[PDB]
């Protein structure tokens, strides 16, 4: 039913602008806190914009501040991403979110399908210590993650998000603290873990757990992700 | 007039209405905390004038006991002048505003009771605060624009009592103009308005007259205390030959309006 | 009437309840709720205030 | 102090804001209730027209929104404690019957002398007085029969009036509402007496007219006049 | 015909095995109890969204999210910690008179003079609050409802009966049977299998859930009995009117154990609730305020005062924590 298709892409020279537009479908799109995260296409995931519900907040990352800009089309559902004197490192992957934020709420539940760009020619450590994981289905694999800064708040939140990429797909949330499963993942999934130090435990495994796990901290302003534990059947 | 009479009139008055302004401004905090009214915006705002009016009376009655003379040093001068000549032009001009709303009252009934908000009040509110502050200050700039300042000493310091007429003429005739007659004005057109809404639309006359004499009381001490003194600041302007007895009496009256503005037209 | 004849059913189900209910008089079921009050009275922060550390409504 | 505490601060401030302008446009508006027993006519006094629990009916009258709200179900007791804060009360009442006429005054005197109504004024309406003055003027029914005061009631010197018997009569049932209003009350709230024919198409008027004196008693009180 | 006569000795002799039963009174057995003390609770958080009369509250099972029904045709959940909004779900009718939030989370439900109980989603992929379900067989208007589950609800309304309703067919299971005035509050026992249920008719009736008929009946009152709640232990429960006093029944004796009522205090009762020990009885009144009487000295431990109007709505935590109160000065306030 949530539909959130994105266009924009191509092939765009050095130093030229672009604009990229997400129409949203399917749900209340004027209610929710919107995301644009970009990866490389050999490195990982890394978040890049974020504008809130009315448009009061805006967020840019530090790598694009200046020359990129977001915004929203509340009547017709659509955000927008002008980015001008585009660099050599914006060939990439982009990828529009969904996230909503209350008491109870599970932000970065939805992602959208992304757009390719080409082109010619402080902040967490959230590291993952772990490249990829060799392993047989049938069995539980135990996903560590680190960061350089404690993520437990004062009022008992930790703000981790683990997510899940398959080869091809689009990232989805699996957990989105700690332990707090998201909806539509099976029991199998869990999480744990301290200040710290957190693990991902999945106790069976089927031939769709294929792909790679990221690590990402809401603490603060910033959003970092890890730099990604592949899982594949061998 | 003796200035032991004058004396007594003053101290008279402050020790009487102390007790009125104080118990004033508790009525009227204890009817704001239920809910919030313009009309307990306006009655605040003029109580707490009138207290600081009443605080400002007893240092010039015992400097009035010793005929002009100003036994308090002169920096302390200017800064307590002005506020005693601060409700005088302003305190009044609330009452104008209170009466617009009871205008507001009795014209336009649905209209007034779907368009109104106390910000709204406490934006007009700080509106005449803001204007008696800046006409105070331009009229107050032009004693020295830079002996003491406030002060004048003829060949014994005088607090702005021998100041000199020629100047002293057209700034307070100014002053009377601007912040008393055209508020003045207001009150009695707005009076007139209410008063006939309330005939048009009759309920009970006693209850008619019980509210025509509740409303007639920000129009009694408008002409009857704060009015001598603009009137003898306009005769003093156009006459400057008449003695300094009329600007005694103008203060006298407003030492009157200190004593009877919290008598009528608040919470007692 | 089929109405009072009814309640008369319903009545009798009341008596029957009160019947069985006859067991239990007053004083132990009195007793009771007075075991049931002087043993969780400790639990609940209503009765004897919480310091700050575990009141999660403080100003 | 974390950013998804500051995202829901934001959330809740967007939610009061809505509130608020809701709130606002809701207050534009006036509400009435209406009451009276069947064969009176209660719901054609107006012309001008969410039927689920309470009948709701909506008219303009000079740019001025009235929602009157008819309650369809007696224990009249216990929901009444949901308008204790409309702008008036909307009391019809069949003139042309005598046999209920006693008990439309102990309903009218059961409305007046509530506890939750201390401060709600009620708009009387005399329905159907075209009926009432074929009646008198039939000279079958006696209001002597059912209220004896009626052989000893005379019209008013100061009366505004058809046939006196008419005026008589009209006066006579019109002053027993009027004394049970003014046994009470005290002041807090009033009654607005109406005659009106089933035919008749300015009620809206009246009661607008009505709705405004009550706006001004109120505006009054509000700034220690009244 | 002599059923009526048969009625009335069957009547008098229910009475003499109450009488039989009664060899003492509780008043008797606490006196040997030192009291409580003054309990002067403070009041921390102040709820003020709401624009017109507050008529309900209910808590959470987690202590927090509390939703509240107000006469603007709102209903806001409020998270009490943070005093931040988290849902406001506007109402087709603006006269709601009760609201019930469910155990698991997931839903809310409202009603009142509209005669529809509507039960709203609150965790779907919309991300907004939807009406899930609409109830449209009470004749009457809605006076309470509670929560048996996600997918249970039993309602009280004005049509002096009670009802069950399944939420995924949309029809009531049990119409339960009819009181002879209107039935104006519900409580629902900690073991979720019986209900007490308080009318108009100063009768408090003891109903169970699957049997689907009433079990027993309460009285003593003499006017509308306005609040009903359980013990805690689900053996007891108690019932404010609007004779200004309260009521605590015992269900296994079957007779009226304890009164609280004060020589002061002649306005009706609005809500009633029973602290996490059941040693405090919180009582809201129509003098504007709440009172705080000993379950078992039967005497007024404490007052909540504070609010500018009469006091609607009552509501304690589970865990105890702190206690809600609703008033119709369109203000919720939260007191421990």
């Amino acid at each position: 039913d949530v539909q959130l298709v994105e266009s924009g892409g191509g092939l765009v020279q050095p130093g030229g602008s672009r604009k990229l537009s997400c129409s949203a479908s399917g749900f209340a799109f004027s209610s929710f806190g919107m995301h644009w995260v970009r990866q490389a296409p050999e490195k990982g995931l890394e978040w890049v914009a974020y504008i809130s519900s009315g448009s009061g907040t805006i967020y840019y990352a530090d790598t694009v501040k200046g020359r990129f800009t977001i915004s929203r089309d509340d009547p017709k559902n659509t955000l927008f991403l002008q980015m001008t004197s585009l660099r050599s490192e914006d060939t990439a992957m982009y990828y529009c979110v969904r996230s909503i934020y209350y008491y109870g709420s599970s932000p970065f539940d939805f992602w959208g399908q992304g757009t390719t760009l080409t082109v010619s020619s402080s902040d967490i450590v959230m590291t993952q210590a772990t490249s990829s994981v060799p392993v047989t289905p049938g069995e539980s694999v135990s996903i560590s993650c680190r960061s350089s800064k404690s993520l437990l708040h004062s009022n008992g939140n930790t703000y981790l998000y683990w997510f899940l990429q398959r080869p091809g797909q689009s990232p989805q949330l699996l957990i989105y603290r700690m332990s707090n499963l998201a909806s539509g993942v099976p029991d199998r999934f869990s999480g744990s873990g301290s200040g710290t130090a957190f693990t991902l435990t999945i106790s069976r495994l089927e031939a769709e757990d294929v792909g790679v796990y990221y690590c990402m901290q809401h603490l603060e302003y910033p959003l970092t992700f890890g730099a990604g534990t592949k899982l594949e059947l061998k | 007039l003796p200035p032991q009479l004058s004396f007594g009139l003053y101290v008279a008055a402050f020790a009487l209405g102390f007790p009125l302004n104080v118990l004033a401004i508790r009525g009227a905090t204890a009817h704001a905390r239920l809910r919030l009214t313009p009309s307990l915006v306006y009655a605040l705002n003029l109580g707490c004038s009138d207290l600081l009016l009443t605080v400002s009376l007893p240092l010039k009655a015992v400097e009035a006991l010793a005929s002009g003379a100003w036994p308090l040093p002169a920096s302390l001068c200017p800064v307590f002048a002005v506020a005693h000549f601060f409700p005088l032009y302003a305190g009044g001009g609330f009452l104008a505003a209170l009466s617009a709303g009871r205008y507001l009252g009795a014209a336009f009934p649905l209209g007034y009771q779907a368009f109104r908000r106390p910000c709204y009040s406490w934006g007009v509110c700080a509106a005449i605060w803001a204007l008696v502050l800046c006409h105070l200050g331009l009229v107050f700039g032009l004693e020295a624009p830079g002996t003491s300042l406030g002060i004048n000493t003829p060949v014994s310091p005088v607090c702005l009592e021998a100041w000199d007429p020629a100047s002293a003429g057209p700034a307070r005739f100014s002053l009377s103009l601007l912040l008393f007659f055209l508020p003045l004005a207001i009150t009695a057109f707005c009076y007139v308005g209410c008063l006939r809404a309330l005939a048009r639309s009759g309920l009970t006359h006693r209850r008619k007259l019980r509210a025509a004499w509740v409303a007639g009381g920000a129009l009694l001490t408008l002409l009857l205390c704060v009015g001598p003194y603009n009137a003898s600041n306009v005769a003093s302007f156009l006459y400057p030959n008449l003695g300094g007895s009329w600007r005694k009496l103008g203060l006298i009256t407003g030492a009157w309006s200190v004593v009877l503005n919290p008598l009528v037209t608040g919470y007692l | 009437n089929t109405a009072s004849i009814a309640q008369a059913r319903k009545l009798v189900e009341q008596l029957k309840m009160e019947a069985n209910i006859d067991r239990i008089k007053v004083s132990k079921a009195a007793a009771d709720l007075m075991a049931y009050c002087e043993a969780h009275a400790k639990e609940d922060p209503l009765l004897t205030p919480v310091p700050a550390s575990e009141n999660p409504f403080r100003e | 102090l974390s950013a998804e505490d500051k995202a829901a601060v934001e959330r809740s401030k967007m939610i009061d804001r809505n509130l608020r302008e809701d709130g606002e446009k809701a207050r534009r508006t006036l509400r009435l209730l209406l009451l009276g027993a069947d064969n009176s006519g209660k719901s054609t006094i107006v012309k001008q027209m969410h039927t689920s629990g309470i009948f709701e009916t909506k008219f303009q009258v000079d740019k001025v929104n009235f929602h009157m709200f008819d309650v369809g179900g007696d224990e009249r007791r216990k929901w009444i404690q949901c308008f204790n804060d409309v702008t008036a009360i909307i009391f019809v009442v069949d003139s042309s019957d005598y046999n209920r006429l006693q008990e439309a005054l102990n309903d009218f005197k059961s409305i007046w002398n509530n506890r939750w109504l201390r401060t709600i004024s009620v708009i009387l309406f005399l329905n159907k007085q075209d009926l009432l003055a074929e009646k008198v003027l039939a000279g079958k029914s006696k209001i002597e029969d059912y209220f004896p005061e009626f052989a000893r009631y005379t019209t008013p010197e100061d009366a505004t009036p058809e046939d006196p018997r008419v005026t008589r009569a009209k006066y006579f049932i019109r002053k027993e509402f009027v004394d049970i209003s003014t046994a009470s009350g005290d002041g807090r709230h009033i009654c607005y007496p109406h005659f009106t024919c089933a035919v008749d198409t300015e009620n809206a008027r009246r009661i607008f007219n009505d709705c405004k004196d009550i706006i001004l008693q109120m505006n009054l009180r509000e700034y220690n006049l009244v | 015909d002599q059923l009526r006569q048969e009625a009335e000795q069957l009547k008098n002799q229910i009475r003499d095995a109450r009488k039989a039963c009664a060899d003492a009174t509780l008043s008797q057995i606490t006196n040997n109890i030192d009291p409580v003390g003054r309990i002067q609770m403070r009041t921390r958080r102040t709820l003020r969204g709401h624009l017109a009369k507050i008529y309900a509250m209910h808590w959470g099972t987690d202590s927090r999210l509390l939703v509240s029904a107000s006469q603007d045709g709102k209903l806001i959940i409020w998270d009490s910690y943070t005093t931040n909004k988290v849902h406001a779900i506007p109402l087709r009718s603006s006269w709601v008179m009760t609201c019930a939030y469910a155990p698991s989370g997931n839903y809310v439900a409202c009603g009142g003079l509209d005669n529809i109980c509507s039960i709203y989603n609150l965790k779907t992929r919309e991300g907004n609050v939807r009406v899930s379900r609409e109830l449209a067989g009470h004749t009457g208007y809605l006076s309470c409802c509670r929560f048996l589950d996600d997918n249970q609800i039993v309602t009280s309304s004005g049509d002096t009966t009670c009802a069950l309703w399944d939420i995924e067919t949309g029809q009531q299971t049990t119409t339960f049977t009819g009181h002879t005035g209107d039935v104006m509050s519900l409580s629902l026992a900690p073991d979720t299998r019986l209900f007490v249920s308080g009318a108009c008719d100063a009768s408090a009736k003891l109903w169970d859930v699957r049997e689907g008929m009433c079990r027993q009946t309460f009285t003593g009152h003499e006017s509308d009995i306005n609040a009903i709640c359980f013990f805690p232990n689900g053996n007891a429960f108690a019932t404010g009117s609007d004779d200004a006093t309260c009521r605590l029944f015992d269900l296994r004796a079957d007779q009226e154990l304890m009164t609280y009522s004060h020589d002061n205090i002649i306005c009706g009762i609005t809500s009633v609730s029973f602290s996490k020990s059941g040693r405090l009885l919180l009582a809201g009144y129509d003098d504007f305020n709440c009172n705080v009487w000993d379950a078992l000295k039967a005497d007024r431990a404490g007052v909540l005062a504070g609010h500018d109007n009469r006091v609607s709505c009552l509501g304690v935590t589970d865990d105890g924590m702190a206690v809600a109160t609703g008033s119709w000065d369109s203000f919720l306030k939260i007191w421990n």
